[PDB]
């Protein structure tokens, strides 16, 4: 059976003997379980010879060494005689004979596109419309999507959908992956001596060609990117197996002394009361606190917590790579540095290099923000009230980070500069629809001509604790028991799914009045024909969806003998 | 080497056939639309055979829509998929309520070496030349070769006219003489 | 195809553990979290390959093969044997191939 | 005449309680329910929300009388990404444009077995591997959050905009867009390998003596300075009788 | 060099002269801004009066690098570089580099190794025809401005010392006062190779007293 050997098998059938291919020998076996032959069993063992004739060669292991011994005798030799061939023909004619017959081999440069709106001749795309539709649509009260971005665990939109559709990176998805995560750098000028102009592994600084990208960082590209293990590096060292909390413990004998300011010591007797003894050291001016029998401790514990694997962004990803100066990284919230990035790369895939180019057609009062989040600057909640609480040293305006509409105002005070509408929706797991819905109306109101929609939420220790508690999201140990690797967990409509995959990141579109959009020339990625919200009903499990949003397909059926002329392209064209 | 492995709850089940049905019916409808399956290929009658298979009421319905709604005029590559379409319709209509059946219609191939000039090995399974079905493989079984011995021409539409191979597949063909009489 | 059900399971037929255990969970009912099936055939296939072992090279991986290709061929038909015989099953046998 | 247009062209479905906001969405432009091909569910691969969301995008085509046999196919985009929680549907948006612009349907590869439960939404189709269509008109995007926000949106394939418009129109337009897109793949490059395509405003396009001026004046724009090349309001530009 | 020369007072001489007093004068702080607020002015008097014009100048409209189409660049290379009088390349390594920019434009446009279409720059020696085979097999190249790799790598080969310098202004940096300066007296012996012919673009040497 085929599929070392194959190469003698045509040898074997000049014998008059058959080999067999897989698919041959498994046809031959299903024989087997006809019902026939089955009833053929039940009556007494069955006997097949599958063989095929290869009983009668004689002496067989003589004759497949022999014909093993022919094949690679007459490779060896030939290929021995053809490179003695050309080493006399190259010294007798010199090594300038191979050199007009030798050629030159192009190697692929990654050339990344924006991927653009393929725009059909204007005979092709008239076709797919009715011609009624023409001048029937006032076009200020067409809301299209023209730019779209996000910061994700498969990096932008661009590499993103590589990984969706076609499951492995082109080359030009690759070097964007490798750029994204800090694998490669570009570098122009002298590097050891000479002039190279190009990428560079970002560490050793070595020159990197765009071909051997793919084959240099691959692997780690994808083994640092998409749904895998938590990585403490980029949660503040947060590790689910080793999750830290604190015991309340009651002190049962005077501890020893330690020295403390003047302010920390009063700040402990202020809290504890007669329960600890504070006392001047004459000398160095410093204190001396003991706490006394009674007085109340926190000692630290290390739950082990069952949720070890989440949507990452890819590891290396930073903003500094995107061009955000270290003033605004340390200021903000990691939340708030996917929002920027989102909405640059947004700009620029609806060609908007300068946003400012918005107000050459738009008054500074028409370009909204409907952009919003879950749970906003969940880091800066983390400070304030787990950070402070430890006297941990926490900026002044953590506060301020905290909010759900200050990434919006961050993108404003940094890029867009308008004084459009500002309406950030709170909508947990359905913002960014929300988003939409509120964005559109904005449009349609007249209150704004350009909307930024989207959403975005970070990942961190206490709501991954939370999601946990609630028993919303997948239990690792669990998948783990079920043989789930990380990148199988997240597995809708199978019959095995068991909660959700928790993640990070941001997705950002710029939609605007299609009348707008022809005119600043700007590509349209999609008409956003409809966008609506809906609750459901009384109730009280709050995480517990519903058929609320049915609501969109409400319609009468009471009289529906004659087709409607409200819906006859042909009449309402003539009414206009 | 004697590590267990085996644990109940790593068992992977796979019953969702009804969902596949439509992908795999989807699937062949757009490789035949980009021209990716030709009217030559066995690779559509393989995968007619696997939708009949699967034929059930739903699939028939999404048969009916997908093939009923495409546009002849559009193309060669939309008549081929309509007249295919028309005859896997007609025939999982036939095999619906009938039972599903191994049934193998792949090329069967021979090994082949070759030694080029510098003494390269290739191996390749090249097309048998007196065997094109499996068949004709029963009947060269059932002849033997000279070295065993001690001391039917069947008209298929197989590499020129799929479609016309296709619309045989339901009809259970009548052996008269049986290959153990040659 | 339809009716068509596929089961995949890791397994190693080195083990007479997994042997026991892979026909008990075949057998076993849908409650106990088994298939509640019984098996019309068998076709064990596994086998390890040995290349270059002549007699005198035959050690550990040699006789951990030979218990894979035969001994725990014999022991998974005792254990389907042993199975259909629990629950009295005299007129459905299991092909072995 | 813009009323006119928005009365006949885009709200003529309001006030009339037989056609389904959902259908009018579509029918706007010409199409039907059958147009809405992709469905881009939620999916968050949890029991009670891919059920759910099943039975809700089934009832919708059931009851707006989607052709038998036409079922919408279910995109879900979290087997690869997992769920962002407020980016989710931004993100199944993105993807969603991603579909119209290139007619690819991508599959759930992580969608082993399809639930058995679900095979009842004959509307509904769950593929596990990538679909090269012919093309994709429409496609849906349910969200469904925490504390009963269910949400919906409709994304057309923007081909269906330039039949609205003239010849003329659209040839102005194609040319400025290619002008743009050349513009911004320059911008693009630059930016990526000089770690500068955030370009963060040091400056508003204002002035502090200027900005009651431009705030108050519906039709101040900016223009390019000589001097600077930067985009800015210029006090001839404000309340200017041109 | 930076020494005093007796230059017939052409237009190219008077605009050099006019570069001395007010851009080559200027400190190495006050140089980039002073040229990128000239930028259009510098710009016109190259293109209209000196040996070295702007390079990117497509059809007489001034562009720059970043807004050339590489069918534009491989065009206007030939356009200065080639010599349609005497039919052939004014310098071997003038061919080079419009050969070495030809290979770079088919490793931007191609998606797999394959052979280049330019094997040997000996075909160059009918340039417009090996343009049309390089642009036929990468068509996108007609239609996209210089990647900005390939800007760097264009103004990296335009630095080579190993080869003639090139005969034109590329980029406006700290280099100018070199890119305007090297190279500025072979012009004169031959015209041929000076834009529109012009010896009123060209440095000749001559004293005032001996032109007597």
């Amino acid at each position: 059976t085929r599929g070392a050997n194959n190469i003698i098998a045509e040898g074997i059938e000049k014998m008059g003997v058959r080999t067999f291919s897989q698919k041959e020998m498994a046809f031959n076996l299903l024989g087997l379980l006809t019902p026939e032959v089955v009833e053929l069993c039940q009556k007494s063992p069955v006997m097949a010879d599958l063989n095929g004739g290869l009983q009668f060669v004689p002496e067989l292991k003589e004759f497949t060494a022999k014909l093993r011994k022919e094949l690679v005798e007459t490779s060896e030799v030939r290929k021995a005689v053809s490179i003695e061939t050309a080493l006399e023909h190259k010294v007798v004619n010199g090594n300038s004979a191979d050199a007009a017959y030798a050629q030159v081999e192009i190697q692929p440069r990654a050339n990344i596109q924006l991927d653009f709106p393929e725009l059909k001749p204007y005979k092709q795309v008239k076709q797919i419309a009715p011609a009624e539709l023409e001048g029937l649509l006032d076009l200020e009260r067409v809301i299209v999507v023209t730019g779209f971005a996000e910061v994700g665990p498969w990096g932008s939109a661009r590499t993103r959908w590589e990984m969706e559709a076609f499951g492995e990176f082109s080359l030009e998805g690759c070097v964007e992956m490798a750029w994204i995560m800090g694998f490669i750098s570009y570098h122009n000028g002298n590097l050891k001596g000479r002039p190279y102009t190009g990428w560079v592994d970002s560490k050793t600084k070595e020159p990197v060609d765009d071909k051997d990208v793919k084959a240099k960082y691959e692997t780690s590209i994808l083994e640092h990117s998409g749904i895998r293990l938590i990585e403490p590096e980029l949660f503040n060292g947060y590790n689910p197996e080793k999750k830290e909390m604190i015991q309340e413990v009651i002190v049962e004998e005077d501890l020893e002394p330690f020295e403390a300011s003047k302010e920390t010591a009063e700040q402990f007797k202020h809290q504890h009361g007669d329960k600890v003894d504070i006392f001047e050291i004459p000398e160095t001016g410093e204190y001396s606190v003991k706490l006394l029998k009674g007085a109340t401790l926190y000692i630290p514990k290390a739950l082990r917590f069952d949720r070890l694997v989440a949507g990452q962004i890819p590891t290396g990803w930073n903003a500094k790579t995107y061009g955000i100066s270290d003033d605004i990284i340390s200021q903000v919230d990691p939340i708030t540095l996917f929002v920027l990035v989102s909405v640059v790369e947004a700009f620029i895939a609806s060609g908007i290099t300068d946003p400012y180019e918005m107000y050459k057609y738009v008054h500074v009062s028409e370009v909204g923000n409907c952009s919003g989040s879950g749970m906003g600057g969940v880091s800066a909640l983390r400070g304030m009230f787990k950070d402070r609480f430890k006297d941990e040293p926490v900026q002044n305006d953590i506060l301020q980070e905290s909010f759900i509409n200050t990434m919006s105002a961050w993108v404003n005070m940094l890029l867009i500069s308008s004084s459009g509408p500002i309406k950030t929706p709170v909508g947990a797991c359905a913002t960014s629809v929300e988003s939409v819905d509120i964005g559109v109306e904005t449009i349609l109101s007249g209150k704004a001509r350009i909307c930024i929609v989207g959403g975005y939420d970070d990942f961190q220790e206490e709501g991954s604790f939370e999601f946990g508690n609630m028993k919303a999201t997948s239990n690792t140990l669990e998948e783990f028991e079920h043989g789930r690797t990380p990148a199988e967990m997240s597995r809708p409509a199978t019959t095995t799914r068991n909660g959700f995959m928790e993640a990070q990141g941001a997705g950002i579109q710029i939609i605007m009045q299609a009348d707008l959009a022809l005119k600043m020339g700007v590509p349209i990625y999609g008409i956003v024909a409809m966008a609506a919200t809906a609750t459901d009903k009384i109730g009280r499990s709050v995480p517990a969806p519903g058929k609320g949003i049915l609501t969109t397909a409400r319609e009468h059926h009471s009289s529906v003998k004659y087709a409607s002329p409200n819906l006859n392209m042909k009449y309402r064209k003539r009414q206009l | 080497g004697v590590a267990t492995s085996f644990s109940r709850k790593k068992a992977r089940t796979f019953d969702s056939s009804w969902n596949w049905a439509k992908q795999s019916l989807l699937s062949l409808y757009f490789e035949i639309i980009h021209g990716v399956l030709k009217n030559v290929d066995r690779e559509v009658v393989s995968e007619a055979i696997n939708i009949m298979n699967r034929s059930n009421d739903a699939l028939i319905k999404f048969m009916e829509y997908h093939i009923s709604n495409t546009d002849e005029t559009k193309g060669e590559n939309y008549q081929l998929v309509k007249t295919l379409g028309e005859q896997l319709i007609e025939n999982c209509k036939q095999v619906l309520d009938v039972d599903p059946v191994y049934k193998d219609v792949a090329k069967p191939t021979g090994p082949k070496t070759a030694i080029d000039k510098n003494g390269n090995i290739t191996y390749s399974e090249e097309p048998r030349e007196k065997v094109r079905k499996l068949s004709q493989y029963v009947q060269e079984m059932a002849l033997g070769g000279p070295i065993t011995k001690e001391s039917m021409d069947v008209e298929d539409a197989l590499d020129k006219d799929s479609t016309k191979e296709v619309a045989s597949l339901p009809n259970k063909s009548t052996i008269s003489k049986t290959v153990s009489s040659t | 195809a339809k009716g068509s059900t596929l089961i995949v399971v890791p397994f190693n037929q080195g083990s007479k553990q997994d042997v026991e255990a892979l026909i008990e969970f075949i057998y076993d009912t849908e409650k106990n979290g088994g298939l509640g099936w019984d098996l019309d055939a068998i076709i064990p296939f596994a086998a390890i390959p040995e290349q270059g072992i002549e007699l005198e090279h035959i050690d550990s991986k040699s006789e951990f093969a030979h218990r894979i290709m035969l001994t725990n061929i014999l022991r998974m038909m005792g254990c389907v044997k042993k199975q259909k015989s629990a629950r009295g099953i005299e007129t459905r046998p299991a092909q072995v191939i | 005449l813009r009323a006119a247009q928005q009365q006949w062209g885009n709200d003529f479905y309001k006030r009339d309680p037989r056609i389904a906001p959902l259908r009018g969405a579509l029918a706007t432009y010409g199409l039907t329910i059958d147009d809405l091909g992709v469905a881009s569910f939620h999916g968050t691969s949890t029991k009670a929300n891919d059920k759910n969301e099943s039975a809700t995008i089934n009832e919708m085509m059931k009851h707006l009388g989607r052709s038998e046999g036409n079922p919408v196919i279910g995109v879900f985009q979290k087997f690869l990404t997992g769920h962002p929680k407020g980016a989710a549907g931004a993100w199944m948006m993105n993807g969603a444009l991603q579909i119209l612009n290139s007619g690819i349907i991508p599959g759930n590869r992580n969608a082993d077995n399809v639930d058995k439960i679900l095979e009842q939404f004959e509307y509904v189709l769950y593929p596990s591997k990538t679909l090269k269509t012919d093309g994709v008109r429409a496609v849906s995007i349910t969200s469904f959050g925490f504390g009963q926000k269910g949400g919906q949106a409709i994304v057309v394939h923007p081909d269906y905009l330039y039949g609205a418009i003239t010849e003329d129109r659209y040839n102005e337009y194609v040319a400025k867009v290619s002008a743009r897109e050349k513009s911004a793949y320059k911008f693009f490059h630059n930016g990526m390998i000089y770690n500068k395509l955030f370009v963060s405003k040091e400056h508003a396009p204002y002035t502090d003596e200027l900005e009651e001026d431009v705030y108050l004046d519906p039709l101040a724009r900016v223009s390019k300075d000589k001097k600077s090349g930067s985009l800015t309001f210029n006090s001839k530009n404000i309340q200017s009788k041109d | 060099m930076g020494e005093p020369i007796h230059k017939i007072a052409t237009r190219g001489v008077m605009l050099w002269k006019e570069f001395d007093e007010t851009i080559f004068n200027l400190p190495k702080n006050k140089l980039v801004p002073t040229l990128e607020a000239k930028r259009d002015y510098i710009i016109s008097r190259l293109n209209a009066d000196f040996q070295k014009p702007w390079f990117a100048t497509v059809n007489g409209q001034a562009r720059d690098l970043a807004t050339m189409t590489y069918e534009e660049v491989a065009k206007r290379l030939v356009e200065l570089m080639f010599i349609r009088s005497t039919n052939s390349w004014f310098d071997v390594t003038w061919r080079t580099f419009t050969g070495d920019f030809l290979r770079r434009v088919e490793e931007r446009f191609t998606k797999s190794k394959t052979l280049s279409l330019i094997q040997s720059y000996s075909l160059l020696d009918k340039p417009d025809e090996a343009i049309e085979k390089v642009f036929n097999a990468y068509p996108a190249a007609r239609e996209q401005f210089l990647n900005a790799q390939d800007i760097d790598h264009f103004l990296s080969m335009c630095q080579n010392p190993m080869q003639k310098p090139v005969p034109f202004v590329p980029v406006l940096d700290r280099r100018f006062e070199i890119f305007f300066k090297k190279d500025s007296l072979w012009q004169s012996e031959h015209l041929e190779a000076v834009v529109d012919q012009d010896v009123q673009r060209t440095c000749i040497l001559h004293g005032p007293v001996a032109a007597q």
